RNA sequence: GCCCUGGGCGCUCAAGCGUGUUACCUAUACUCUACCGUCAGGGUUGAUAUGCCCUGACGAGUAGGCAGG
RNA sequence: AAGCUCGUUCAGUUUUAUGUAAGAAUGAAGCUUUUAGUGGGCCAUUUUUGGGC
RNA sequence: GGAAUACUGCCAGCUGGGACUGAGGACUGCGACGUAAGUCAAGGAUGCUGGCAAAUGGUUAUAUGCCGCCGUCUUGAAACACGGACCAAGGAGUCUAACGUCUAUGCGAGUGUUUGGGUGUAAAACCCAUACGCGUAAUGAACGAGGUUGGGGCCUCGAAGAGGUGCACAAUCGACCGAUCCUGAGGAUGGAUUUGGUAAGAGCAUAGCUGUUGGGACCCGAAAG
RNA sequence: GAAAUUGUUGAAAGGAAGGGCAUUUGAUCAGACAUGGUGUUUUGUUCUCGCAU
């Protein structure tokens, strides 16, 4: 009925992609070469 | 059409329609909307000349349509008829030869899946 | 009614207001008075004290928006405020108590104003601004 | 009767295992993106320090959005933008790289604007305004099951796998990008820019081919 | 390159001219959401019906045609 | 609008064949039959005519 | 030799200020937290507080910010072109004859009671014998009242699919006959050049919109015998 | 016992106004018709079984 949008609202952005858990646990967007 | 006997059965067939998944009541449902030209009478002569195909000796035949009494044709076999009108003549002919003629609901409560069941179309052109 | 996932999260409240500060009013019959910040109670207000034997002020809730913080601080440890809470607000002519607890809570805090240089005269005076005056750029 | 908690966790453990599969498909495919960057870099850095020219491979993924209105239009234009899609202005869809494609570009570039997309473009646009298209009704993609039911048979079972599929323009690129809305797009936030938007991007313009300034157009149109 | 002969107020290191760089003004255009309707898809009765609904799209217009009051 | 029946068949869409067997791309049907109205010039453009038109 | 920094792109990084929106209506669905109970920002707002016997707001007048005479006319969207002093009533695709398409009802190879008769609670209501409006065996209608290829559907086997089956007709060739071109036991009789249907009818009556000519014919008016 | 039209009284403003978007001023009005909703004892054909409450 309302559409949740990712990005925000962190936890509907968990519903899609379960990465998305590691990918903030490990600092993956700013790993070093 | 505002006949309250043809809406009720036209309920009933889309009622069947979207819960036995068979395209037969789908086809009688479709049918049953076509216009009076649209649903020429069916003759009981093209009954029994349909009804010596092969695999057909206890085929049951639905006619959407009216059913007719024909003058050209003398022997009936054994059979069982659906339609929605039955003359006076055909009705005696088809029950003087040990068949039955009986209304879409008996058919639907007999074959929900139309099993059994021939669908017989009348000539336009 | 459908059950509604909205749970009463606990306020948090701006690192600017801490217990001890100043505190500038600008609505009600206080307006423009100095304050002083005591406690923070569990209705959203925030529990003040003038105090009454500086600038006439009593023990009030205000609310957190309406108040301007002020980085001047005062020792506010020795007071015992846990007496005070919401149902000691609630009125379904003052009252007894009103003036006895007014008094003990100033009688712990007037010698902290007191120990701070011309804290008590600026409280005693009521904050209004002047010609030419710029809140954007002042720091207050 | 027992069958209330039995099909609740029968469902759940299922769910459990697609979210496993799911996760190691994303490593997968992370992984094989930080992977291919690191060689592309490398393999530059080998043609720099060699003193030989590098030999990029060709842009094989465009995108492409409307940026005039349908008034006026001619009708060849016009008939490219309906078979492309680009119905609504402000409006976009990505569309495979070829012969076949370059040439269709070249007649609408007057009026539409296109460049190379990037990962983190894609991914923003899928996971916002991405919209799936099921029995022609218009569907916007919240749960991974929705993707899986109408993809299954192709190996997409979430919008990772669509990202992934629609990105790498892998076999599937025709059923992917067809699953996919129309998507719609707002004016960009900071505006075009250009005092004159009807102009080539190449002298201060706004439409034609901006190859990695398509991917800071979209986020600002987003 | 510009000048001479050949909207009103005013403007002159322009508030004139060409160009480069940022910001801002706002259409019924675009993006998010509230409502009416049409169009399309679907649930529906071991009774919940020419009904009760879910989802999406669409909304200019003379003569003319159809439908509903 | 009016019947059928194929769900696919189509395109003012774009290059190699020499205009196409296209298992190249992109988007997303047909025959009928009778039924109201429909007999304009023009802005720009095209073919690029000569001496103003 | 060394970092730094400008620039580009990423953060499924963090932290705020401000504007609109509260739409659904007892739980069923996808997810996160947790060892479990249970909790959650997870298929749409909740919790607390204050002012009120005119409360909020509606019509209207007047002044402020911005915007701005009618139907028919040529038809290039046009200026030009008729009508308008104001008001109450009247006013115009209405009725009918013959031929239809479309939709519904009854019957059905039949259909149509009402020119009339019987009868009647009396122009009301209920029945019918003669024939009679239209088709029904015609362009004597069977080689078989059609196989060859398809075909809404039917099932045998197997989900996808395979087999047969065939409803109207999609295409073709043949069968009968009015008919085309020889033949001459008068045109017999046997073929055959092509021909316009039958195949195993599909129609009559009523009701409703609607098509076109004729009657005054959407309404007022036109030099006269 | 209606309209054009006109007479007494009350509101109005300065070669012209009735018309459209949002607001104030002056007048005026439905003004919520809340009559609602929660659990007992007192006395008569022990008593809330139910009436005035």
């Amino acid at each position: 009925v309302l559409k949740k949008n990712p990005l925000k609202n962190k936890q509907v952005l968990l519903r899609l992609n379960p990465y998305a858990k590691v990918f903030a646990a490990e600092k993956l967007g700013s790993k070093k070469a | 059409s505002d006949n309250v006997y043809l809406k009720l059965l036209v309920k009933l067939y889309t009622f069947l329609a979207r819960r036995t998944d068979a395209p037969f009541n789908k086809v009688v449902l479709k049918a049953l909307f076509l216009s009076k030209i649209n649903r020429p009478p069916v003759s009981v002569s093209r009954i029994a000349r349909a009804l010596k195909q092969e695999g057909a000796a206890n085929k049951t035949v639905v006619v959407v349509g009216t059913v007719t009494d024909d003058a050209r044709i003398f022997e009936f076999p054994k059979t069982t008829v659906a339609a929605l009108r039955f003359t006076a003549g055909a009705r005696a002919k088809i029950v003087k030869a040990g068949g039955e003629c009986i209304t879409l609901d008996q058919l639907a409560v007999r074959a929900p899946k139309g099993q059994n069941t021939l669908i017989l179309r009348g000539p336009r052109n | 009614l459908k059950k509604t996932r909205k749970a009463a999260r606990p306020q948090k409240l701006r690192a600017s207001l801490v217990p001890g500060t100043v505190l500038i009013l600008l609505a009600g019959r206080f307006r423009g008075k100095r304050v002083v910040y005591l406690k923070h109670l569990e209705d959203n207000t925030l529990l003040i004290s003038g105090p009454f034997k500086v600038n006439g002020v009593p023990l009030r809730r205000v609310n957190a928006r309406y108040v301007i913080a002020t980085s001047t601080k005062v020792s506010v440890e020795g007071v015992n405020v846990e007496k005070f809470n919401v149902e000691y607000f609630a009125k379904e002519e003052i009252k007894a108590e009103r003036v006895e607890d007014q008094k003990v809570v100033d009688k712990a805090l007037i010698a902290e104003i007191k120990k701070t240089p011309l804290l008590k005269q600026y409280l005693s005076a009521s904050f209004s601004l002047k010609n030419g005056d710029k809140p954007h750029m002042l720091k207050f | 009767a027992e069958q209330v908690a039995a099909e609740r966790a029968a469902r759940k453990a299922a769910n459990k295992e697609k979210r496993a599969i799911i996760l190691e498909r994303n490593a997968a495919y992370q992984k094989e993106y930080e992977t291919a960057e690191r060689n592309i870099i490398q393999a530059k850095r080998d043609a720099k320090a060699a003193g030989s020219y590098y030999v990029e491979a060709q842009h094989k993924l465009v995108f492409v959005v409307r940026i005039k209105g349908i008034n006026k239009i001619p009708p060849k234009p016009r008939k490219v933008l309906q078979l492309l899609r680009l119905t609504r202005i402000n409006s976009g869809t990505f569309v495979k790289v070829t012969k076949a494609t370059l040439e269709l570009l070249k007649l609408i570039e007057p009026y539409v604007a296109y460049g190379y997309p990037s990962y983190s473009t894609i991914r923003q646009l899928v996971y916002k305004r991405g919209f799936g298209k099921i029995n022609k009704q218009r569907v916007p993609l919240s749960d991974n099951a929705i993707i899986e039911a109408n993809l299954g048979k192709y190996g997409i079972l979430s919008i990772d796998d669509l990202i992934h599929e629609i990105i790498t323009v892998g076999p599937h690129f025709k059923q992917a990008n067809n699953f996919l809305w129309p998507f719609k797009l707002s004016n960009p936030s900071g505006g075009w820019g250009v005092p004159r938007k009807f102009k080539h991007f190449i002298q201060g313009g706004s439409f034609g081919n901006r190859e990695e300034f398509i991917n800071k157009l979209v986020k600002s149109m987003n």
